[PDB]
């Protein structure tokens, strides 16, 4: 039981006696423990970095190494200690997620300029029979997230799920111009009444490249402490007004976070919004930005680095009075994916 | 008061003055000159909001009741009055609240009803819902009646939930003081100007109507919101503000 945390990526460690997650001090850690630690949370042939950092997480029962014993596992050699012997703790990056080219005026949800290429380097587009339908966001070269109600019945088998990345326009994704299918996991509790758990992972067989237009988005950490009116940046080719078809180019302007008690009150949405559903938009008149993509994500920028918080979901009439969009809640189950990404290899 | 003669000493000793400031003027420049008219505007003072009236301030009374102009050669007077025979008139100055059944306030014998917010509507306003639409609503269904002639209806939708198809959603929720979508309720909040009245108390849009007899669209006395009061009586004497304007 091991997990990332917060902005500076401290490994928390669960112990059965202390019943609690705990950090590890950097007393003689190695890439032969560290680069072999990303396969613990579903990263087989990738690694980025590890360093020592200052303790600020908030536990007073650390984890230490049993290097005095011989050749045992990592998971046996972890006892408790009250002090870090070098006062450096786990810092980690399991993949080259994060940065884009910090550009200026990408605002093409209605009334703006187009999404500049390479500045949203995780934006994909998913296709069946070469029509543009749903979006998503990459976290590994082999895994890809999207909204589950695209992969619902009777289209629930993987061989008709063709991903197509890269090109802002509706045309240039051709056959061969985009890697293709593999495994369709789902959170297996989607419903008709609630759309609780409208998030399904997808997998590819052929690992793509981090070249220019493609880069994995950062999946959030357990307990990363958002702000209750935070800015959020969505993207997608969606139709800016309803009863349309699709916008031609990539549109990537901004929205805001509404809290629960405004959405979930009596006038907006009469007590519907679950813990695995996050509201977003602006609770206002016709100022909202629709661009309906059903997976066209919600990307915030805390710790000066882009992080993923919500993938899209259902809504009401396109960007109008009282009716915001309601988003899937992808900090709730960032470990369910990490126990459904552990055993593909 | 125009085309007459006056002075100050018989005035300010015949009314029980407590202060007489001035602005854009010197207090002895009254005693000589010859103006063109004088425009005295008086009203009573609610006690706990007396400090609204500082010359060129924010607050309630200078913003949504009577904006004291800070440009002309005005001179402000704060006087008193014995409460033997004093009957504060408390009447509402707006047309479109007495058109929709504003009768009166219930305050005491000596309480003055000031204002907090002052919302302005158009001429075709009608604060009741549409009754020939509302019957097929089930959820959040409001009261309604028939509007008078030309007054366009309130915009009410029967838009679709996740399962329920005819659930009511109109504008102006919950109350126009704290609406969620301010760019869509017809009652627009405006600040009062120099020499204007407060153009209307706000109507809560969901106490205006009934169910069976959709008559001419009226409202209900609890629904007018945005006013409070206090008592004018201090030192056994109902205090009173009064402005002067020495134009020309
Ligand atoms: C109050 O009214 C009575 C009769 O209406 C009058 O005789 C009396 O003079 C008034 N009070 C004062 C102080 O003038
Ligand atoms: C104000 O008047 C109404 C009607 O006369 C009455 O119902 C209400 O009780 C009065 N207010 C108080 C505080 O008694």
């Amino acid at each position: 039981c091991v997990r990332l945390y917060g902005p500076n990526f401290i490994l928390q460690v669960y112990s059965s006696q202390r019943k609690s997650w705990h950090p590890v001090c950097q007393d003689d850690w190695n890439e032969n423990y560290g680069r072999a630690a990303c396969r613990d949370m579903g990263y087989k042939n990738n690694f980025y970095s590890s360093q020592g950092i200052v303790d600020d997480s908030g536990s007073t029962s650390f984890m230490k190494l049993n290097t005095s014993a011989g050749n045992v596992d990592i998971y046996k050699k972890l006892y408790h200690s009250d002090a870090c012997s070098s006062k450096a703790v786990v810092s980690l990056r399991c993949i080259a997620c994060g940065v884009n080219l910090n550009s200026s005026r990408q605002s093409q949800i209605v009334g703006g300029e187009s999404a500049l290429p390479g500045a949203w380097p995780w934006q994909v587009s998913l296709h069946v029979q070469n029509v543009h339908v749903c979006g998503g966001s990459i976290i590994t070269p082999e895994w890809i997230v999207t909204a589950a109600h695209c992969v619902e019945k009777p289209l629930n088998n993987p061989w008709h799920w063709t991903a197509f990345a890269g090109i802002l326009r509706q045309s240039f994704m051709f056959y061969g111009a985009g890697y293709q299918v593999e495994k369709v996991i789902s959170h297996p509790n989607y419903d008709s009444k609630t759309k609780n758990n409208d998030i399904a992972l997808m997998k590819l067989q052929k690992p793509l490249t981090f070249n220019d237009l493609v880069k994995p988005v950062c999946l959030p950490n357990p307990g990363m402490m958002l702000q209750p009116e935070q800015l959020c940046w969505i993207s997608g080719w969606g139709a800016t007004e309803e009863k349309g078809k699709t916008s031609e180019v990539l549109n990537a302007a901004k929205v805001l976070l509404i809290e629960t008690q405004r959405c979930n009150s009596r006038y907006v949405y009469d007590n519907l919004i679950t813990p695995a559903m996050i509201c977003a938009g602006f609770l206002q008149g016709n100022v909202d930005s629709c661009q309906g993509d059903s997976g066209g994500p919600l990307v915030t920028s805390k710790n000066n680095i882009w992080w993923l918080i919500g993938d899209t979901s259902w809504g009401s009439g396109c960007a109008k009075a009282y009716r915001p969009g309601v988003y899937g809640n992808v900090m709730v189950f960032t470990d369910w994916i990490y126990r459904q990404m552990r055993a593909d290899g | 008061f125009s085309n007459c003669n006056f002075n100050l000493s018989t005035l300010l000793r015949l009314v029980h003055v407590d202060s007489f400031s001035c602005n854009n003027l010197d207090k002895s420049k009254i005693f000589g000159s010859c103006f063109n008219s004088i425009t005295v505007d008086k009203f009573a003072i609610p006690n706990r909001r007396r400090d609204d009236l500082q010359l060129g301030s924010s607050g309630f009374l200078q913003s949504s009741n009577y904006k004291i102009d800070i440009s002309s050669s005005s001179c402000q007077l704060y006087y008193s009055l014995p409460l033997v025979n004093v009957t504060i008139n408390n009447f509402n100055p707006s047309s479109w609240n007495r058109r929709y059944g504003f009768g009166s306030f219930n305050v005491s014998s000596y309480d003055v009803v000031y204002s907090d917010h002052c919302f302005s509507v158009n001429s075709d306003f009608c604060p009741c819902a549409d009754p020939s639409v509302v019957n097929s609503c089930v959820k959040s269904k409001p009261l309604s009646a028939i509007c008078p002639a030309g007054t366009k209806y309130r915009h009410c939708d029967l838009d679709t939930t996740l399962y329920v198809n005819n659930w009511c959603r109109c504008s102006c929720l919950p109350d126009p003081i704290s609406t969620y979508s301010p760019n869509t309720c017809p009652q627009k909040k405006v600040v009062v100007g120099i020499g204007e009245h407060c153009p209307g108390l706000g109507i809560n849009e969901e106490k205006c109507g009934t169910q069976l007899n959709h008559s001419s669209c009226s409202c209900s006395p609890d629904a007018f919101l945005g006013w409070s009061f206090d008592s004018c009586i201090s030192n056994n004497r109902c205090n009173i503000f009064s402005n002067f304007i020495f134009n020309g």
